RNA sequence: UGACGGAAGGGCACACCAGGAGUGGAGCCUGCGGCUUAAUUUGACUCAACACGGGAAAACUUACCAAGACCGAACAGUAGAAGGAAUGACAGAUUAAGAGUUCUUUCAUGAUUUAUUGGGUAGUGGUGCAUGGCCGUUCUUAGUUGGUGGAGUGAUUUGUCAGGUUAAUUCCGGUAACGAACGAGACUGAAACCUAUUAAUUAGUUUUCUGCCUAUAAGACAGAAAACUUCUUAAAGGGACACAUUUCAAAAGAAAAAGGAAGCAUUCAGCAAUAACAGGUCUGUGAUGCCCUUAGACAUCUUGGGCCGCACGCGCGCUACAAUGGAGUUACUAGAGAGUACCGAGAUUGAAAUAGUUAAGGAAAACUCAAAAGAACGUACAUGACAGGGAUAAAUGAUUGGAAUUAUUUGUUUUGAACGAGGAAUUCCUUGUAAUAUCGAGUCAUUAACUCGAGAUGAAUACGUCCCUGCCCUU
């Protein structure tokens, strides 16, 4: 129909099948510890999560 | 000052040499058809130079059963390995050869030197007896040939 | 046929980039002070070795 | 370029068997310099002279060989 | 029964926990005798405490050293501390102090590191360079 | 004379004829040197020997008291319960009294258990028997400078501790602050 | 948007929806696009509020009672 | 109909039965940072000014520290269930009033946001806010404003009062800051408000002696 | 190894108020500073206790300029 | 009576003729210098004038660990010197340590030039350059050459010992002095 | 036998419950096997400061900390420590294991 | 090392057994409908017949004997480059005969 | 350590129409042939029974006949098929047999077969570019 | 008042000196320019652009190109409209297509909406020369200010200095200034230690029993068992402050040595002020103003290609040019990491190798997780582009993937090029540091020569000076 072919590509592997939790971006992803908060968004919410700028 | 309790009191290369020809003398370790056409894995690019490389390897593998209670083929595979530097990349460690080590382990089971635990391989009673008999012969002549450093003259 | 000269005190460090030390040495064989330049680490108790003695290093 | 000779001929061997035991320091890489033979052969020769008791080993090792006159 | 003490020596990361016990005079590292240490050139370094104050001081002591850290040279520097410390500690718990002080004085006048650990450790890495202090090359034009 | 300490010798006692037990600021007890007893993690402020001449006690700055026996030479018991430092301890030989920077006087028993806690407004620098008399830094002796000992800073013209170098103990053996007992 | 009417009443009888249109909803099992266009097309009636947080849309029923009860 | 095949479940990683210690507290933080920002976009007219996610073994109790206050609480809880896939029986919400209204920067930033968007001059809007913050107990405060206050060319002014330590680890046990942006008919103005607390969060900064008199 | 004014001022105040308590021994001076003053940092207390002993050292030979304690005043 | 020997074969009963270096050379003044191995992990590079406390046989070993792909391999350098030190004994029938100290004295230039002008060279610089010059000569000679490094090092020390100009250390020494000789 | 494991991100929080549970083991209890301190886990993350590629390449270091303590009792499984939570401070997750 | 008639008149599953590793793995995996529908139309052209060129985006099909006679175009990036199948262009990929860039000038 | 006759020692050997130095050992002289390398050369020596430490110049003509036969007949001398340098070969046959001056001939008549088919790999061979897909922007900068 | 000086005075920094390693020269991996192309998408151009956008792109990413479709056209009025607004579709043809896209044919579903206007909306579109936020930089050094007061009509000046000192307007001291605030310091994380406390499993040691084996007097190994905490782990405390001696400068302090685990602020880092750039980012953001497009779309979707294209130039790097080495065998020895509703994979087993068939335990101090440089062995290699070097191509064997061609990665055999230590120039580095070689993590369906960390072997060279490059102060 008018929509059957829409999003017919199978995106399971993932470079564009994974998105940031808030920013929705596909570049800078941090999958460590299951954060899935892409870069430039984890730094803003780092202190809320609990990570501290220690050494 | 020295004393004998197990094979940890004889040099490993000296012991393996002694235990090598003993396996060859007994003639209970058959030679496979691929003894010469194969290297010891993938990192190497030449077959072993020693014609009797099976026996020296067999003694070395058998010694690792002595020290480590439950060992596996992959533990021998990573132990008998080298570094892969065939290209412009920096080298990185690789495993040895699966077949040549496992084939010898399957052979050492034939002569009862090793056993089959539920989680690996280990020696038997007579195999422990056989090795310790040889390791004493090396130990005996070792002390006669070279004096210990504790008795080394104070110079 | 060289002569030694013990170091008495270090006058300073000169030579654009400091790499030459001015030290007023004395000679044991002639008990006379001599001002010589040395290249390298030197201390107060050192004893030098000189192939000349009439060169009064002063650098104006 | 050096073409230091690889095998043993007659005149090469006899000259080797005379002055080699007479050197104060005998190492395979210096009898290769004077006798002008490949030092893979010098190892062969130095083992033979030892078996005939003309040189004595002060340091024989898997890294280097040093001998001297008897 | 079998009076014994415990000591330990450290290098960059090597730890050598000993057990200085009354015995015939046998020293063993991880089971192997002290004359079968893998880097044979360093063997004379490990036996160095024995000859410092005479081998007889260790004649009545059986030692059982265990090394589980660092490299093969660091392990060969921890054993030196382990052997030297074991003599000093034992010659205090079961011998008078002036003997321990005399023996410990001989080591200190010869090599102070024989009984005190080296404080140096591997430095941390910092961004912008391959190592702790080095930095990547700078391109100008 | 006498040699082998690594600090200021602070307490000296000769319980009996040639057994001298001394403590210093280097966490040690030397028996005169013949033997050294360890187990304390701070200064030895006072040491008291038993009447028998083979049991020993010693105060310390690690908020604890240790009881040694001079027959096996090891701390058979450690006294726990004090809060601050310990300045002094006195032996009476079944009751033990001690006090220090806690500003509290504790009456220990020979098995290691205290029984009461008399809680001077400031530190009690010395508790000694004759009834025990306790000397604090309050210029008082209840239970113009300080009181260091009973048997201060005022001098009655220099501090009294208990020429040479500053003497920290006396028993005349007189341990010093230059390891020069 | 052309949403099957057998499922339109499912939404009409708070609601959230991932902004990702690639995948189906986990509640009704229908695509995220259909849920988006229905509620967004209904927030313009001032019936709900379209707060969005961390790529997820939250819709809260309010005026909406008049429309929903009639529907 | 479409040929779609993926399903994006609205679950949370705090309710997973099996989870590593490394993956748990990390997923605990992400949930808090997500819930905290979520209701910030709902309780703006309230000024929630903080959230706690204290649990009771098997039940999660969310606390909202609203400065100025059950229909919404019933309403919000339903939102929490749908987004995070909570079971009904272990989720609840509570509202706590804060008395230190001047000491909560997140609530005061919205006061300046309200006044600026209303139309008040920026110096009049901030100045009255600083007066409220200072006497409430804070040691000092700074309000940083940058944007298009004057004209098309951007500008930024910093209002400072009281005492404020800028460097050291003391600025992590003491500081209280929140960043807000308010849209105007020309652009966006960014409002940063920092409040320096006092000894009520027990702890004294590095340099302090205050010897008692005797 | 110079000292800031945060320690030197704090070292003078304790001296002018608790002069009798202090002595020439650093180890005792540590515990008096902990008692007669409230410093939340162990390092800072040693630094003050370090300087106090130095100032009492200069006190014995003669008086100091900025230091004015009751004993000095009573003898003046 | 602890009497260490350099490899249980060589002793330390040697005399330094040049009294200028007699104090900056660590041979037998202190028991800490006499070591069975030139491998000591001491911190000789934390304070000025502390390298004078390193055993001189060890300082030679450290300088023999250069040019990149030999970085950090003290064990290789220790092996080379031990093999070399036996060879020097064969060539001279003397103590190899006693040969080495003479080489250091005779291979160290006593005059250099800085930007010219002729300036003198400190006693600590004389020892530094001496180990820096023989090591350079041995390393270059042994490169792409059949001889082993131990034999190359041994032949360098004997030649530079007494007066020989075939040694690379001597060649660069006379050249360095000659330029400064004319720069007075 | 029973096994109580507490884990938190704050050191003071886990140390409070371990001492409190042990202090609760004196009463209605038999013995209090001290807190066996398992090694700390550190969650290092090293991101890049800049939202773009411009500027000198400067990174920032982040790290959580997970302190873990294990408590072993004998007690009775039916009664154990009853609540065995006793108002755990938020960010502390106690467990009880058979 | 066989004859042309033998290769094209023997089962396909048998022929792939004498190909190389990559070609036989691509055949070992499932028959993708983008290829099954192509060959079905490929053998249809010769049914109702230089055959009729059939444009195709499939630059992935492994060449097989059943498509030897047919004439097929291949999409490079913009145009269906014409290639006639020959016996010599066996299990090499179908897209190796459609260059996707002008080499150099 | 014995004197070797001049006649025995040959400074060069003629095997499969190539010249091999006589000084190099047997396995390191058989490498001189364009079909054999080091893994192949060592196996052949062991299969022929020749000494591996013997010099090539000390080879009798009797053994060379065995060598030239075994290289030209590897399959019947129990050499594994995966050891061969030409397997599954087209134009009939599934054996290497490539130890000759035929190493270039087989290579050169590939490209002529590849080029005639107009395959992209063949075209890249014609133009003289990197064939196996490598970035040509900065490498292969031979002056032209 | 600031800026500037080829003006002076005093200080500082691997800035340079003494040196080490180098890069530049060869081959390759990779980024930028250029040329080509339909496209080779784009930002950034001295430090402060060029292994940078965490940018290791087969598809998606993706912003570019060739085709093809599509409404992600809300709401409101009108038409039309359950007597059907419209939507979905088999097969044949058109189409790469199993997109009913379209055409002859009918078959299902039904108000969810077709056509219209008013209109929003969407955009990796433009504009960082409209903004927020973040980051970099002036700037790793020591600097900045307002309350009152003194001087000047004023901009402003004083406080913020003569001298001495310190890593530091850090301090002693002189003082029309007094009293403060920020920056330094103080502070936080790691290393250096505790046979003293607390502890004991998932860490270790010891003891006892059972069985086995060799020694000549010790013990080794396996399977169970109970105490003990030196090592291990980690909490609380402790521990140095230059205190103390000598000397130098009534100060502030400075330099040996001794003690000590530790004595350059002990070291490595984190935080790090006022003011500023019209530095980068609207291509991280449902943060966003204005403009542009907005049914034949610059939104979205599908297929194919490109981002990898080579006549050349530059930058960051990997491997090398050998015997301080390469090849074959044998013994080894860390630390920090990471793991399941399929993730990390033990053990058995097919084989020449990558790998395949079965398959324990582990949500983890518990199971997986394992070192190589270096060492030792042999009458091996002998200075020969030689076995140094492994680019290039060739025949084949497999893995991951919907799909491997322009080789994703990789195994076997063969092929055996430059490169003989590299010109002008230039980069980094002061001690467990440089250097050498390796391990883990990020990215990861598949793919490290990259970056972030971690250990292992452990050098040389001064304890300096403004000469160069630049800083900070003073007429």
């Amino acid at each position: 129909g008018s929509y059957s072919i829409y999003n017919a590509h199978p995106r399971n592997y993932g470079n564009g099948s994974r998105t940031c939790r808030k920013c929705g971006a596909r570049k800078g992803l941090i999958r460590k510890y299951g954060l899935d908060l892409c870069r430039r968004c984890f730094r803003e919410k780092a202190v809320e999560i609990g990570f501290q700028k220690l050494d | 000052m020295h004393h004998f309790s197990n094979i940890k009191d004889v040099v490993a290369i000296d012991f393996i040499k002694a235990y090598a020809e003993h396996l060859k003398k007994s003639g209970k370790l058959e030679i496979p058809e691929w003894v010469d056409t194969v290297k010891t894995g993938m990192c190497k690019e030449l077959a072993p130079l020693n014609p009797d490389w099976i026996y020296i390897r067999a003694a070395a593998i058998a010694r690792k059963v002595y020290l480590n209670n439950g060992i596996g083929v992959m533990a021998l595979r990573r132990a008998y390995g080298d570094q892969y530097n065939k290209h412009y990349n920096p080298s990185h460690r690789t495993l040895g050869s699966g077949k040549v080590n496992r084939y010898i382990l399957q052979q050492l089971e034939k002569m009862g030197i090793v056993a089959k635990i539920q989680s690996g391989r280990s020696l038997t009673k007579e195999g422990r007896k056989d090795m310790d008999k040889i390791a004493f012969q090396v130990y005996k002549e070792h002390e006669a040939k070279v004096t210990p450093m504790i008795l080394m003259p104070m110079n | 046929p060289v002569i030694y000269a013990q170091v008495t005190e270090i006058l300073g460090r000169t030579g654009s980039r400091g790499g030459v030390l001015q030290v007023r040495c004395d000679i044991m064989g002639e008990n006379r002070q001599i001002l010589r330049n040395v290249k390298g680490p030197i201390r107060v108790g050192d004893i030098l070795t000189l192939l000349e003695a009439e060169r009064e290093a002063r650098r104006l | 370029k050096l073409n230091n000779a690889v095998l043993f001929d007659k005149a090469t061997l006899d000259k080797c068997t005379k002055e080699v035991p007479s050197m104060k320091v005998i190492t395979p890489a210096v009898v290769a310099d004077r006798m002008k033979i490949t030092c893979s052969l010098a190892k062969i020769l130095l083992k033979d002279l030892e078996k005939k008791e003309l040189i004595v080993p002060v340091k024989v090792d898997n890294h280097i060989w040093i001998y001297t006159r008897s | 029964a079998l009076k014994s003490v415990q000591v330990f020596g450290k290098k960059k990361t090597a730890i050598a926990v000993c057990l200085c016990k009354e015995g015939k005079g046998m020293i063993r590292v991880n089971g192997v005798p002290l004359d079968l240490i893998n880097p044979p050139v360093l063997r004379i370094k490990v036996f160095e405490p024995l000859f410092i104050v005479g081998k007889e001081n260790y004649a009545k002591l059986d030692l059982k050293i265990r090394v589980t850290g660092g490299g093969q040279v660091a392990q060969a520097y921890a054993i030196r501390q382990a052997i030297a410390k074991a003599l000093i500690a034992y010659n205090q718990k079961f011998v008078d102090e002036t003997t321990k002080n005399e023996l410990k004085a001989k080591f200190l006048e010869y090599d102070r590191t024989l009984l005190v650990a080296d404080p140096r450790r591997c430095e941390a890495k910092k961004f912008g360079g391959p190592g702790a202090r080095a930095k990547y090359q700078k391109s100008y034009r | 004379t006498l040699e082998g300490h690594n600090g200021a010798v602070t307490s000296i006692a000769v319980a009996k004829p040639d057994v001298l037990v001394s403590g210093s600021r280097d966490k040690t007890l030397m028996v005169w040197p013949t033997k050294s007893l360890h187990g304390h993690s701070h200064f030895i402020s006072d040491l008291v020997l038993s009447n028998d001449g083979q049991f020993a006690i010693s105060s310390s700055w690690d908020h604890t008291l240790r009881l040694w026996d001079l027959t096996k030479m090891e701390s058979v018991r450690r006294f726990v319960g004090h809060e601050g430092d310990v300045m002094s301890v006195a032996f009476s030989n079944t009751k033990i009294i001690s006090g220090g920077r806690d500003k509290t006087i504790k009456l220990w028993n020979t098995v290691g258990k205290c029984v009461a806690s008399v809680k001077h407004s400031e530190w009690v620098s010395c508790v000694r028997f004759v009834k025990f008399v306790s000397a604090g830094w309050d210029n008082q002796v209840k239970t113009t400078g300080f009181i260091n000992t009973v048997a201060g800073k005022d001098g009655n013209n220099c501090q009294v501790y208990q020429k040479t170098s500053a003497c920290m103990s006396i028993c005349i053996f007189t341990g010093h602050v230059d390891k020069k007992i | 948007m052309r949403i099957a009417t057998k499922d339109i009443i499912a939404i009409y009888k708070c609601i959230v929806c991932h902004k990702d249109f690639v995948c189906l909803h986990p509640v009704f099992g229908i695509p995220n696009l259909q849920v988006f266009m229905l509620m967004k097309g209904l927030a313009t009636k001032k019936c709900v509020k379209e707060t969005c947080n961390w790529r997820c849309l939250y819709w809260t029923l309010n005026e909406g009672i008049a429309y929903l009860r009639q529907k | 109909m479409f040929c779609l095949t993926k399903t994006k479940a609205l679950n949370v990683d705090v309710l997973k039965t099996n989870i590593s210690r490394k993956h748990k507290f990390v997923a605990d933080g992400v949930f808090y940072a997500e819930l905290n920002e979520l209701l910030q976009r709902e309780l703006s007219a309230d000024g929630y000014s903080g959230v706690e996610v204290r649990k009771n073994g098997s039940k999660f109790q969310i606390i909202i520290r609203a400065t100025r206050t059950g229909r919404r609480i019933h309403e919000l809880t339903n939102l929490l269930i749908a987004r995070f896939g909570f079971p009904k029986d272990k989720i609840e919400l509570y509202v706590e009033k804060v008395l230190a209204r001047g000491l909560c920067p997140v609530s005061q930033a919205e006061s300046i946001k309200y006044k600026i968007a209303e139309g008040l001059p920026v110096r009049r809007a901030v100045g009255s806010v600083m007066r409220l913050i200072m006497d409430s107990g804070a040691k000092g405060c700074e309000v940083s404003i940058s944007g298009k206050l004057r004209g098309q060319r951007a500008q930024g002014m910093v209002f400072k009062e009281g005492y404020m330590i800028k460097s050291g680890n003391a600025t992590r046990q003491f500081y209280s800051s929140a960043v807000r942006c308010v849209l105007l008919r020309m652009g966006i103005i960014g409002i940063k408000v920092t409040i320096m607390l006092d000894t009520d969060p027990s702890g004294k900064n590095g340099p302090a002696a205050r010897i008692p008199d005797v | 190894g110079v000292r800031t004014k945060t320690v030197k001022r704090a070292a003078r105040n304790i001296i002018e108020k608790y002069y009798p308590l202090l002595t020439l021994d650093f180890h005792t001076n540590k515990r008096v500073v902990d008692e007669v003053a409230v410093v939340e940092t162990k390092r800072l207390r040693n630094k003050i206790a370090g300087f106090i002993t130095h100032l009492m050292r200069r006190i014995q030979k003669g008086p100091v300029r900025g230091i004015s304690f009751k004993l000095q005043e009573e003898e003046r | 009576t602890f009497a260490p020997k350099l490899f249980n074969k060589w002793s330390y009963d040697v005399t330094v003729s040049d009294i200028s270096l007699k104090e900056l050379l660590a041979i037998n003044s202190k028991l800490k210098y006499q070591v069975f191995l030139p491998h000591t992990a001491g911190r000789y590079q934390i304070k000025p004038f502390r390298k004078i406390q390193c055993p001189i046989v060890e300082r030679l070993v450290c300088c023999m660990m250069q040019h990149g792909k030999n970085s950090g391999k003290k064990l290789l350098a220790m092996r080379v010197v031990e093999e070399s030190f036996e060879i020097i004994h064969l060539l001279t029938e003397k103590n190899p340590i006693q040969v080495l100290v003479d080489a250091i004295i005779n291979a160290s230039p006593r005059e250099d030039s800085t930007r010219r002008q002729a300036v003198d060279v400190s006693p600590l610089r004389r020892i530094n350059q001496a180990l820096y010059l023989m090591t350079m000569g041995c390393r270059s000679a042994a490169f792409r050459n059949s001889k082993t490094l131990a034999e190359c090092l041994a032949d360098e020390i004997v030649n530079a010992s007494k007066s020989n100009t075939a040694s690379f250390a001597i060649k660069k020494k006379e050249d360095m002095e000659r330029v400064a000789k004319s720069n007075r | 036998n029973i096994t109580i494991t507490i884990t938190s991100t704050k050191v003071k929080a886990v140390e409070s419950l371990c001492a409190e549970v042990k202090e609760n083991g004196k009463k209605k209890g038999v013995q209090v096997k001290g807190p066996v301190r398992i090694p700390t886990k550190t969650l290092r993350i090293t991101t890049r400061k800049t939202p773009c590629g411009e500027g000198s390449k400067t990174w920032d270091h982040y790290q959580m900390r997970i302190y873990k303590r294990v408590l072993s009792m004998k007690t009775t499984p039916e009664t154990v420590k009853e609540i065995t939570s006793l108002k755990v401070e938020p960010g502390v997750e106690l467990e009880v294991a058979m | 090392g066989k004859s042309l008639e033998e290769i094209t008149a023997m089962p396909e599953a048998d022929f792939v057994k004498m190909l190389d590793a990559r070609a036989r793995r691509s055949y070992r995996r499932s028959p993708k409908l983008k290829h099954e529908r192509l060959v079905k139309k490929l053998l249809k052209i010769k049914k109702a017949t230089k055959p009729k060129l059939v444009k195709t985006h499939c630059r992935d099909k492994i060449i097989l004997p059943n498509m030897i006679g047919s004439v097929i175009g291949v999409y490079n990036g913009k145009s269906f480059t014409t290639v006639e199948i020959k016996p010599e262009m066996l299990g090499h990929y179908l897209g190796e005969f459609s260059i996707t860039y002008k080499p150099v000038t | 350590a014995t004197v070797t006759s001049e006649s025995e020692f040959q400074h060069m050997l003629r095997v499969c129409n190539t010249n091999l130095d006589g000084r190099r050992k047997v396995p390191y002289a058989l490498t001189g042939i364009k079909g054999c390398g080091r893994r192949y050369a060592y196996l052949v020596c062991k299969r022929a029974g020749i000494d591996v430490n013997k010099r090539a110049g000390l080879m009798t003509p009797a053994e060379i006949e065995k060598i030239v036969d075994i290289l030209n007949n590897p399959l019947n001398y129990k050499i594994p098929v995966w050891f061969l340098n030409r397997q599954k070969d087209n134009k009939d046959g599934k054996d290497s047999q490539l130890i000759a001056n035929a190493v270039e001939t087989r290579l050169r008549e590939d490209i002529e077969a590849l080029k005639k088919m107009r395959a992209h790999r063949g075209l890249r061979h014609y133009w003289g570019l990197r064939v196996r897909g490598q970035h040509t922007k900065t490498t292969g900068r031979r002056g032209r």
